[PDB]
């Protein structure tokens, strides 16, 4: 469903900026473009996903070596104009903390298949 | 020397005679003792005639190649191009096992500088450098001491020994190192550099220290030469085999009755030489797991092996073992082979020297599945990674440390096989 | 074959080479790619890595090409399957201790280690045991 | 455009275009891309999948 | 159960930093130029390891940077040479050391005559551990591989790095059961000089071996007893 | 399974072979269901099949062969096939051309 | 450089038993019927040098490689930034076409099609590469060569010095 | 699975060891239809039937 | 002062006084720092959320951080040495930002 990036339990973004998620959409619909932070990690100055260009293949959910990009479980994020459906860093991280137990939970039940 | 039967060498036919040191090592006793005796005459026969000589006796290389030492000292150039030509003898002694080396060093110094000097005429090397283990401190003193008195009654230098040759001797001492044993890491070693391998394709007679030609030949190469230019090359062919001919230093070592160092013909039982010289082993010959030939880089044999093995080098071979060194270790009934060839592997893990990658990474890889065999912590395929690893290691690495690190391994998998499964199943089960 | 130049044989095809190649430069000749990673054409030969390991019919073990000069006549192997199976073997051996940091390394795409993995080695690993550590020190700015 | 849109894309970045050619019937869309790709692969099926 | 240098980089300390200066007594600068005349004028840098040996037995058993780079200096090298090789080889320590180092063997040969438990009654006296000083300082423990002492298997190594190069001395001590191994190292705590190389026996005789913690006296076939051959020649 | 055969052609014919099609497929359904074998669903092979997510993050060249399949993607050899499968509607069929 | 011997084989050999017909330059443009404004813009044939980073030979024009390495490219044209959402735009229809898809084995082979589609080319030719090691370091034996320091010097011999 | 601890891709390399061989054809040599017809029954008895391949390739 | 300063690390993660690697994302707009390029609100960053967990001790020279508790529900197996290291400079796993240190190598 709709996509949410995830967060460390200390809360610090799973997002290590690898970009292998935007080598396999096969829609194109995510544009990735970091720097490293202050302290010296490897961290996304910039994670937007389009979401009226996304076909929800779960690909990038499948590339991701942390976990940090799911799609969640929620299916009702109709909006009424495009613009709120081009999602940014600051939305995807909000979503993720507002699914964080169900995405969790259903993580940990898939991980026994894979 | 009969043919039928090798064993039981006498005192007149031994080489190093105060190797036991109740003489005088130095000079005063020395010359009492037969050396620098006609070296004159020896030297000025020409270095033909002393590559001839020791081509005829069959000397094959002390140290663990077993290479023909007149064929190796043939290789040298005859005539210069302008590079100096340069004898170096590895004094460095590194080996798990060997403690031969050591009391020539410090019981019989002046042998080996006759020695040198014989054979840098032999290969026409006008300097020559004594490589000695930096640990060997009191026996380099007494080598430095050897040399100094060679220098003083003109046995070397201009002139040497009244013979129109020049030799000079210089003793240099490493910091510490088995890798730096081998021909070429000694070179870098006494070059200045770090003691890492070159790659053979170049060869050292071809190029070696400061870029000119050199050979490298262990102590007791170099220390037999000069008696076998004296007493005769038929004397030193007669004792042992076909192709194996001479007297060779066996250094008895574990759980023996009486741990020794002793000079015997090559070709002696292995049972014979335990059991006469080294008093047999500690509980009988009923109380043997194993023995380890040639030191700890060869495989070991069991004892039902041991019961029929010949001390020769090809005999070993078609043991599927080796006496580079005459080293034989001796483990009890009560030893645990696991955990001594688990010592062996931390050994070689810790004297690699890193350059290659097979032996930089893959013996730490060994030394951890052995660590973990000698607790049971594995499981049974383990074994056979094990010796494909060990088969990965083989033949793709710079110099013979790698060779020498898959070796005890395959043979504990290829002889006690079941006590490793015992030791992993029972962990297991209890 | 000119003075200088000579013949060698790589995988049964006629190369003509100057005296002072190397196998590896005959290799490249014939149009055969030998897996490289310390040698480099602009540097001195190192041999160190061991990667190189082609089959020469005169000698016994495989021999590093970079290092190894050419001979007139020599035939050389680098496709027979004990030349396969050694470089799966030093693949594996250069992979053991390495780091799991492909996500993070910002040689992801443009690795030698990675694209020769693919190429010239196996697909899993039998390795369980504690990696290696090192501590990085600062270099310069740059 | 799908048959143009493929080349542009890797062979696992066009599976999802043969589900949306036959939006009734996807699984034999796919199925069919995937086999030819394994017979140019050469690679072996498992017999559970 | 490390050794003494844990680190193959430069640990900033107070005694060892780049402030710090060494250099040459006039003695054993003396000795300097005469272990350099041994090789090359050319090929100087031959002389580094007895260079760095000399610098170790004078600065009191440690490799400091100063010592490195005064070697380096002297050689006219880039100083990474000797940071290289100082670092290869094992006996060069680059830490403090005490007044003595002491070394057990623990390879085979000697692990199976019981170099263990040699080292475990030396550690449960010294009080302190293989690679650690002691709170005295006056021993180091270290672990090396072989010795070259296989036939006389439990031995120790110690090293006098306290009256320098005048007073340098790396001696063995061999044959050795634990309570020997204490009773020298409590010879060497009061400073007298214990027996040098193996305590039951002069040295590669057979006489006998050590079993356990007690010596078993055996003598059985000897082979160099009489009159030695002397003089020959081939006519 | 059997096939489903009328001859008349017309529209009804038609409709009859699609509903004894759906008989067929149920019969192939419960075959499938008792016979389903236990092992790998995919192929062992790792340089065209995504390692497993452990795997990856437990073992260098998973995680290098991962990187490699989800950036890359693998490398198809040079030939061209046709393969057909029997969809619902007919004969599909692939024509793919690979350099 | 050897051979193939695979599907290429069949390629190379359909390639040889059939041709083309000769037309004027520039006829073939106008039959595409794409905006002949296109054929305006200037083509550069070449072909990528090495990567810096890799040493591998595959992309380079090499025996080794066997994969069609001139491009046709086209010229960069003006890019800006979404004032919404900050993403690259552009208006340039043959932005990506002929780095992506246009790749022949032979310059004169991309010489013939932009002549072909009357596209004006400028052929540029990669920069040879040579692989000669320096006399430096021609071998692993040169490494430990006299070279370094001269011949060793024997002034210091005990003999000679007395 | 016998791939655990045995790990060898050359020996299970399929993709990159496929080849193409060449061969000419020529008019001047006729075709063997005794291969084509003499094999072929006569009679019902001497039919031989070629069953459907139950499963595909796979690697066990 | 921003705009003339040169890019710093702090150096959880690298050294003190280093060049931090820049893209020129908001350069017009005129941020330069990390989290002002992609957050525009006046909460707690997630290099704050990190940066208030202290780091841990370890027994050894060398830690296994798998990330998370269970090792195939966060960051790949990674081997942090932990020689000279402390409570005020601790390792760092690259993946996490979790610190360790330990007192081994002090001979403890
Ligand atoms: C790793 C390694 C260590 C070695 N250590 C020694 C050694 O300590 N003493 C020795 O005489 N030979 C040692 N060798 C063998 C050397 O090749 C030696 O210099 C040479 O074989 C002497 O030749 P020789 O048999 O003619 O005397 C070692 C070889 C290797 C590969
Ligand atoms: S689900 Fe597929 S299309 Fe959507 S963002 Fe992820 S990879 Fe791209
Ligand atoms: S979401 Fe996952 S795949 Fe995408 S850039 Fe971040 S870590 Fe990489
Ligand atoms: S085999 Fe070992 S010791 Fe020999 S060169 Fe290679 S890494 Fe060094
Ligand atoms: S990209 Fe290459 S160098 Fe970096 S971690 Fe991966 S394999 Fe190692
Ligand atoms: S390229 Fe490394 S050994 Fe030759
Ligand atoms: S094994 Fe200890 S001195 Fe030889
Ligand atoms: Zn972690």
């Amino acid at each position: 469903g709709e996509h949410a990036l995830r967060r460390y339990p200390t809360g610090e973004e799973r997002c290590i900026s690898c970009k292998l998620c935007e080598a396999i959409c096969p829609a194109q619909a995510i544009t990735i473009e970091a720097e490293e932070r202050e302290d010296g990690s490897r961290k996304t100055t910039r994670y937007d996903i389009d979401m009226t260009k996304c076909i929800y293949c779960g690909f990038c959910q499948e590339a991701c070596p942390v976990d940090a990009i799911v799609e969640g479980p929620n299916f009702e994020f109709s909006t009424e104009t495009r613009e709120e459906l081009l999602y940014d860093k600051q939305k995807l991280l909000e979503n993720g903390d507002k699914w964080e137990q169900e995405i969790a939970a259903n993580l940990r039940t898939e991980s026994l298949y894979r | 020397p009969e043919k039928t039967t090798f064993g039981g060498l006498r005192d007149q036919d031994r080489i190093f005679t105060n190797i036991y040191g109740r003489h005088d090592p130095y000079i005063k006793g020395a010359e009492a003792r037969g050396d620098w005796y006609m070296t004159k005459d020896l030297v000025g026969k020409g270095r033909d005639w002393i590559i001839d000589q020791i081509k005829k006796s069959g000397l094959r290389g002390r140290g663990g190649a077993g290479f023909a030492s007149g064929l190796k000292w043939s290789f040298m150039p005859k005539v210069s191009d302008g590079r100096p030509s340069y004898l170096v003898v590895n004094g460095d002694e590194s080996e798990p096992g060997t403690c031969k080396d050591r009391e020539i060093m410090r019981h019989e110094p002046h042998k080996l500088v006759e020695g040198c000097l014989v054979a840098g005429t032999a290969m026409g090397a006008r300097a020559g450098y004594i490589y000695i283990r930096g640990e060997f401190v009191n026996e380099r003193k007494a080598v430095e001491r050897a040399v100094a008195e060679a220098y003083a009654k003109g046995y070397l230098g201009k002139n040497a020994c009244g013979s129109g040759v020049d030799f000079d001797l210089f003793v240099h001492y490493g910091a510490g190192a088995y890798i730096c044993g081998e021909e070429t890491a000694l070179i870098e070693s006494l070059e200045g550099k770090q003691g890492k391998p070159r790659l053979k394709p170049p060869f050292p007679a071809g190029m070696g220290l400061y870029g000119c030609p050199t050979t490298v030949t262990n102590v007791e190469t170099v220390a037999v030469s000069p008696t076998i230019l004296r007493r005769g090359p038929e004397w030193f062919s007669s004792f042992g085999r076909k192709n194996n001919a001479g007297t060779k230093l066996f250094a008895i070592s574990g759980h023996v009755n009486r741990p020794v160092t002793v000079e015997e013909e090559m070709s002696i039982p292995l049972r014979e030489l335990i059991e006469r010289h080294a008093g047999g082993v500690r509980g009988g010959w009923d109380n043997l797991l194993a023995i380890i030939p040639g030191g700890s880089s060869v495989p070991l044999l069991p004892k039902k092996m041991c019961d029929d093995v010949i001390m020769d080098f090809d005999a070993l071979r078609t043991a599927q073992s080796g006496l580079g060194t005459a080293a034989v270790i001796v483990m009890n009934k009560d030893t645990d082979v696991i955990d001594a060839i688990a010592r062996l592997s931390y050994f070689y893990k810790h004297e690699s020297c890193g350059q290659c990658t097979p032996c930089r990474e893959g013996t730490g890889w060994l030394y951890d599945i052995m660590s973990r065999m000698r607790k049971g912590d594995a499981r049974l395929e383990e074994i056979d990674m094990l010796w494909e690893i060990t088969k990965q290691i083989e033949g793709h690495t710079i110099c013979a440390l790698g060779d020498a690190a898959a070796w005890p391994v395959q043979g504990l998998i290829r002889h006690f096989r079941s006590e490793m499964e015992d030791r992993i199943k029972n962990a297991d089960q209890q | 074959l000119p003075a200088d130049k000579m013949e060698v044989f790589v995988n049964g095809e006629a190369v003509v080479v100057p005296k002072n190649f190397t196998v590896l430069q005959a290799c490249d000749a014939a149009g055969v790619d030998v897996p490289r990673f310390c040698y480099h054409q602009r540097l001195s030969i190192a041999g160190n890595c061991r990667m190189c390991l082609v089959e020469i019919e005169k000698a016994p073990k495989p021999v590093a090409s970079c290092a190894f000069p050419a001979g007139p006549g020599m035939k050389i192997k680098t496709d027979t399957p004990v030349i396969k199976k050694a470089r799966e073997g030093v693949m594996e051996f250069l992979l053991i201790n390495h780091p799991l940091d492909c996500p993070i390394c910002d040689q992801g795409g443009e690795c030698d280690l990675q694209d020769q993995a693919m190429i010239f080695g196996s697909d899993r690993s039998r390795f369980i045991e504690y990696k290696r550590a090192v501590a990085d020190k600062n270099l310069g700015p740059l | 455009g799908t048959e143009k849109l493929l080349e542009y894309k890797t062979y696992n970045q066009g599976i999802p275009y043969f589900d949306r050619l036959d939006y009734v019937s996807m699984m034999c869309m796919e199925h069919s891309y995937v086999l030819a790709i394994e017979q140019l692969l050469n690679v072996a099926v498992p017999l559970r999948g | 159960t490390n050794s003494t240098d844990v680190f193959n980089v430069h640990h900033d300390t107070p005694e060892n930093n780049k402030d710090t200066k060494f250099d040459f007594t006039e003695a054993n600068y003396k000795l300097v130029n005469k272990i350099m005349s041994n090789y090359p004028s050319n090929y100087k840098a031959s002389a580094m390891i007895p260079l760095l040996d000399l610098a170790q037995q004078q600065n009191g058993g440690v490799v400091s940077l100063a010592v490195m780079n005064r070697v380096a200096q002297i050689l006219e090298v880039p100083p990474i040479k000797v940071y290289e090789v100082a670092t290869f080889f094992t006996m060069f320590n680059r830490s403090k050391m005490g007044k003595y180092h002491v070394c057990i063997c623990g390879t085979t040969p000697c692990r199976l005559q019981g170099a263990q438990k040699i080292e475990e009654a030396i550690t449960k006296h010294l009080g302190v551990g293989i690679g650690q000083t002691t709170a005295d300082g006056t021993f180091t423990l270290g672990e090396m591989e072989c010795m070259g002492a296989c036939v006389n298997a439990p031995m120790i190594a110690v090293a006098d790095y306290r009256n320098g190069v005048e007073g340098f001395s790396y001696n063995y001590y061999e044959d050795l059961t634990p309570q020997d191994a204490v009773n020298i190292l409590e010879k060497l705590k009061k400073g007298e000089k214990p027996k040098l190389g193996s305590q039951h026996r002069q040295t590669a005789e057979p006489a006998g071996a050590v079993v356990g913690d007690k010596w078993i006296p055996s003598s059985g076939e000897q082979t160099l007893m009489g009159e030695l051959p002397g003089p020959y020649c081939r006519d | 399974f059997n096939v489903p055969i009328a001859g008349h052609g017309d529209c009804y014919d038609r409709y009859l072979v699609r509903v004894q099609e759906m008989r067929e497929s149920l019969r192939i359904i419960y075959q499938c269901l008792n016979e389903m074998p236990d092992g790998l669903y995919k192929t062992p092979d790792q340089k065209v099949s995504p390692p497993s997510r452990g795997q990856m993050k437990q073992s260098m060249e998973s995680l290098i062969h991962h990187f490699k399949l989800f950036s890359e993607g693998y490398h198809v050899p040079a030939g061209e096939t046709y393969r057909a499968v029997e969809a619902p509607k007919g004969e599909f069929g692939v024509y793919l051309v690979s350099r | 450089a050897t051979a193939p011997q695979d599907f290429s084989l069949a390629m190379k050999k359909a390639d040889e038993i059939y041709s083309g017909k000769t037309v004027k330059a520039g006829d073939i443009g106008f039959s595409a019927g794409v905006p002949l404004e296109t054929y305006n813009r200037k083509v550069r044939i070449f072909c990528p040098a090495k990567a810096a980073s890799q040493s591998g030979l595959g992309r380079t024009l090499h025996p080794s490689s066997k994969a069609p390495q001139w491009k046709i490219v086209f010229e960069n044209l003006s890019k800006w930034e979404n004032p919404l959402m900050g993403w690259t735009s552009t208006a340039d229809p043959l932005e990506n076409v002929g780095r992506s898809t246009l790749l022949f084995y032979t310059k004169e082979e991309a010489a013939a099609f932009c002549a072909k589609h009357g596209w004006e080319y400028v052929v540029d030719e990669p920069n040879p590469r040579k692989h000669i090691r320096q006399k430096r370091y021609l071998g692993y034996g040169d490494n430990y060569s006299i070279k370094r320091k001269g011949v060793p010097d024997l002034a210091h011999l005990p003999s000679n010095r007395s | 699975p016998k791939l655990v601890y045995d790990i060898k891709y050359f020996a299970r390399d399929y993709r990159r060891n496929n080849s193409y061989t060449v061969r000419s054809v020529d008019s001047k040599t006729p075709f063997d239809y005794s291969k084509v017809f003499g094999s072929a029954p006569l009679k019902p008895a001497d039919v031989k039937t070629v069953r459907i391949p139950e499963v595909m390739p796979h690697r066990g | 002062a921003e705009k003339n300063k040169i890019p710093e690390t702090v150096g959880g993660a690298a050294f003190k006084g280093d060049l931090r690697g820049t893209s020129a994302v908001g350069l017009g707009d005129g941020l330069y720092s990390h989290t002002s390029k992609w957050m525009q609100g006046n909460g707690k960053s997630p290099m704050d959320y990190i940066n208030e967990v202290e780091p841990i001790k370890v027994k050894g020279l060398v830690v296994a951080s798998h990330g998370s508790d269970d090792p195939a529900l966060g960051c790949p197996v990674e081997y942090i040495s932990l020689k000279g290291t402390s409570y005020e400079n601790p390792a760092v796993c690259k993946y996490t930002g979790n610190r360790y240190y330990s007192d081994c190598w002090k001979h403890g």
